[PDB]
């Protein structure tokens, strides 16, 4: 999932455009993936209960 | 009154019997204090900006400004255009911030290449003569130099580099003029194909257009670290008050709290202190060199004990975690109650 | 007796602990 | 002008083990009763450190300056004086020099016409450099000063500065912990890629006292530091051993 | 057998903003998260007793 | 934590930038802190159950 | 887009003061002759 950035593949986006925007898009992807991990962990805790 | 605050929190005109947490109380500040260094001279700004005999791009000069006062208001003594971009800081009258160490660089470059002096740029000047880091903090100023850098035959005193082995790390200076061999043959000759002299002159002529006009550029590189701040700005000091709430500006650090004498064994090199939560807890006054402890103004929660509105309208108030003597009396308005 | 500045640091950030309704004497 | 000596006995450098020495305060912030984590250039625990001995025995080699230098001296009668740092150690490039007076320290940076073996010789001879080219930075301050004295120094050169941390203890190396307090922050900025020490030798040829000095090199490492009730480091742990 | 758990209360403004007023003004524009959080914590506190 | 902003203190963000650009940094810090406090509340609810 | 009212503020300034008529700008005209609020919405047209 792109999460609103250019591309999901980060090796590509690191070799397409300038650092000022590449850092922003990488930050957006990192936040999205961290959200996914939190959701997974919470669901696992409920099923464990 | 507490009943109305309870009604507003509950979003209802009738409240039932119980205890409700309404809001918080805190003592609002009274005075304002400012402590900044005591130096009174002025920074060597006028020995770099004007600089009759100036520098080239591949041997850019560097000045280290320290222990003075910085007034950035005195810059409007030049012709307009004054392109003027500050990265990581805003210049809109923000000369009220102390700084660790300031570097000044200066060079002349071409018209279309002024945009190359910026992080995240690729170009001849960007990767051959001068490169800023990605997370650079500072300012860049550019202006025209037709009136002072014009000659009929074109000035050869200004050069730049076009060929080299590889790119430049940030803030790296290259002065080497050794030949650059390209294809296969060993060269080691003054001239010839694949045997390149890595310098080309600008040849600035007033008959050229705007895009070919010489531009003079100065770059200010700032630093923010755990240092006493040498350079600073013209902010007047103020007598310090103790045992009394006060919003403060200590050497560029803004805060609000009760400043008291502290008895923590600060070593001579240590400037300030921190706590478990990674927050400032002790500061050194940069005019008397005394350690001071910071503790925010009293705060707590308020609860309203009420019987039902259908029963009565009088209420009781519970201040949580207060010793019944720290309950403020207030003068006219110093509480968020 | 077998089950047991950080509190102040937590309190200064807005995190507080409320007392119970029943004291230990009442439970005893 | 410098003299030529032919009373040297060549010997391979010795090796010894640095146990837990070389921990310094990395920041100018005060922390108390706290376990903290830092990531900086430190000397790894339980490492080789090169051992040089002078007593004829005369050793002033040139040693690299990769990232930083840890210099220890177990000494009496104040033999070792100062240090020289530079890239080529000639007249073509700048170099930094630190010397201790009888009761002062002088530091200055510029090109030198260094000899092959600078040294110092009641002393009234100081034969280090035969020419003083124009120098930018100069500074004077108070002196830094059976074996009884243990001097410990850490030299760092990053971010266009020069950091000197020092510690002095009245006593191989002693097994124990002792932090180092910042003492000099001189912002010059050359490479500094090789360095050579300076001792004091006095004529009887010449006679030199028993001195031993130890050299180690730092690496980027992560450490866990313990601050006690006051702001003094009591213990440290290396997270890569 | 455990029976009860420690009762905690959290102040939004002092945690998120601290000693800044403009931060509070911006925080007024992000909805009613604080009412939800305070209500949940109060519910847990009552459930313990 | 900085959550991608320039510093972890609000006063230095407000005293070093113009209101046009300080809003982005303040918004990102506020979002990070709100998310952290939400996670705390959710964990507390599960433990209370 | 349909608006309630339009206010036209006209004045003749030197070239250096053109940038002064803008949000977040400091100048003699800003603090002495004409000040724009930070939340100003509209357009500014300056012609020689
Ligand atoms: C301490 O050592 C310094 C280093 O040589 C001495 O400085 C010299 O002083 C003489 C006399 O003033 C000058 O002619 C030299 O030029 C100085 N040397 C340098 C490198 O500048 C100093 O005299 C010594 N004694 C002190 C400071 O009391
Ligand atoms: C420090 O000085 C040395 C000169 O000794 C510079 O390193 C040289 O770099 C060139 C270019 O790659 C090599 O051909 C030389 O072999 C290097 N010298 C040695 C002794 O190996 C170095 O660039 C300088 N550091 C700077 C300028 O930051
Ligand atoms: C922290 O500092 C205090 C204050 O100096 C030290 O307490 C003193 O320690 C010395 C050394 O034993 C005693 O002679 C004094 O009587 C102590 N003073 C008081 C008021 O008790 C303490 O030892 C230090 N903590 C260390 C070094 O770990
Ligand atoms: C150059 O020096 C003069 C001397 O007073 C000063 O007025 C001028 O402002 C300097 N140049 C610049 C560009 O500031
Ligand atoms: C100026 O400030 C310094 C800071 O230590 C102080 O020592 C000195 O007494 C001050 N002088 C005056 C005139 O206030
Ligand atoms: C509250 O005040 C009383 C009376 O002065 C005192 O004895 C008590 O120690 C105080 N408690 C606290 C927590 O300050
Ligand atoms: C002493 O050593 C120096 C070091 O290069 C040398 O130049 C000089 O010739 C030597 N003296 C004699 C007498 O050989
Ligand atoms: C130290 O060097 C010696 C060689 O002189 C080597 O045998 C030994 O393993 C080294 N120690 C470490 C910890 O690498
Ligand atoms: C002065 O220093 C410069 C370094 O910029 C050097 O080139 C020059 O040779 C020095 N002067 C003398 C007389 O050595």
């Amino acid at each position: 999932s792109k999460f609103g950035a250019i591309s999901s593949v980060l090796n590509d986006i690191f070799s397409r455009l300038d650092p000022p925007e590449a850092e922003v898009q990488i930050d957006r992807l990192i936040t999205g993936r961290l959200q996914s991990l939190q959701t997974y962990v919470t669901q696992q805790l409920i099923r464990a209960a | 009154d507490p009943l109305s605050e309870t009604k507003c929190t509950l979003k209802s005109f009738t409240v039932e019997k119980g205890i409700y947490q309404t809001s918080n109380f805190r003592v609002q500040p009274t005075e304002s204090i400012v402590r900044f260094p005591n130096i009174t001279n002025l920074c060597p700004f006028d020995e770099v900006f004007n600089a009759t005999r100036f520098a080239s791009v591949y041997a850019w000069n560097r000045k280290r400004i320290s222990n003075c006062v910085a007034d950035y208001s005195v810059l409007y003594n030049l012709a307009p255009f004054f392109t003027f971009k500050c990265y990581g800081v805003s210049p809109t009258k923000l000369n009220d911030l102390c700084f660790t160490n300031v570097y000044a660089d200066s060079f002349v470059i071409r018209g279309d290449e002024v945009r190359q002096i910026a992080p995240g740029q690729t170009g001849n000047i960007a990767d051959y003569n001068y490169k800023l880091p990605d997370d650079f903090t500072g300012c860049v100023i550019a202006w025209n130099s037709n009136k002072l850098d014009s000659k009929v035959s074109g000035n050869y005193n200004y050069l730049y580099r076009l060929f080299r082995k590889s790119n430049l790390k940030p803030f790296e200076r290259d002065i080497s003029t050794e030949i650059y061999q390209a294809g296969n043959k060993p060269c080691n000759g003054v001239a010839g194909f694949n045997c390149y002299f890595p310098l080309r002159s600008y040849s600035f002529r007033p008959t050229y257009g705007v895009g070919h006009q010489p531009y003079r550029v100065v770059v200010l590189s700032f630093e923010l670290l755990h240092a006493p701040a040498t350079v600073c700005g013209p902010k007047k000091s103020t007598n310090l008050v103790k045992n009394k709430c006060v919003n403060f500006n200590f050497n560029g650090l803004k805060g609000t709290g009760v400043l008291t004498e502290s008895n923590k064994k600060f070593l001579p090199f240590q400037q300030f202190g921190r706590d478990i939560a990674d927050t400032t807890d002790a500061v050194r006054d940069p005019q008397t060199l005394e350690i001071l402890d910071i503790t925010p103004c009293s705060f707590g929660g308020v609860s309203v004990i009420t019987p039902g509105t259908n029963t009565s309208n009088q209420v009781a108030v519970l201040y949580q975690g207060v010793n019944c003597t720290e309950v403020p009396v207030a003068i006219h308005a110093d509480q968020l109650t | 007796n077998k089950v047991t500045d950080l509190i102040c640091a937590q309190k200064f950030k807005g995190l507080t602990v409320l007392p119970p309704l029943l004291t230990d004497e009442m439970i005893a | 002008q410098c003299v030529n000596l032919t009373t040297r006995t060549q010997l391979p450098p010795a090796y010894t083990n640095s146990f837990t020495r070389g921990v310094y305060y990395p920041d100018k912030v005060f922390r108390s009763s706290v376990l903290h984590s830092t990531q900086d250039l430190f000397l790894p625990f339980f490492s080789n450190v090169t051992w040089f001995h002078v007593i004829k025995r005369f050793d002033n080699p040139v040693l690299p300056f990769n990232d930083g230098v840890y210099f220890a001296s177990i000494e009496k009668s104040n033999i070792i004086r100062g240090w020289i740092f530079g890239t080529t150690l000639d007249s073509k490039t700048q170099s930094l020099l630190i010397v201790n007076n009888a009761t002062n320290v002088v530091i200055k940076v510029c090109e030198f016409q260094f000899c092959n073996d600078p040294f110092l010789d009641m002393e009234s001879e100081f034969r280090v450099y035969s020419s003083a080219n124009n120098c930018t930075f100069e500074y004077v301050s108070q002196p830094f000063l059976n074996f009884k004295n243990l001097r410990e120094f850490v030299f760092k050169n990053i971010d266009g500065y020069f950091k000197i941390y020092s510690k002095h203890t009245p006593i191989d190396l002693p097994q124990g912990f002792s932090a180092l307090e910042p003492l000099v922050d001189l912002p010059i900025g050359i490479n500094i890629t090789r360095f050579q020490t300076l001792l004091a030798l006095h004529r009887s040829g010449w006679t030199a006292g028993a001195a031993a000095y130890y050299v180690g090199y730092l690496q980027p490492r992560t450490f866990l530091l313990k601050y006690n009730e006051n702001g003094t480091i009591t213990d440290a742990v290396d997270c890569a051993l | 057998l455990p029976v009860s758990m420690t009762k905690t209360s959290v102040d939004c403004t002092m945690y998120i903003c601290g000693d800044s007023t403009e931060c509070s003004n911006l925080l007024l524009q992000y909805g009613s998260f604080c009412t939800q959080l305070k209500r949940a914590l109060t519910g847990i506190a009552v459930e313990q007793d």
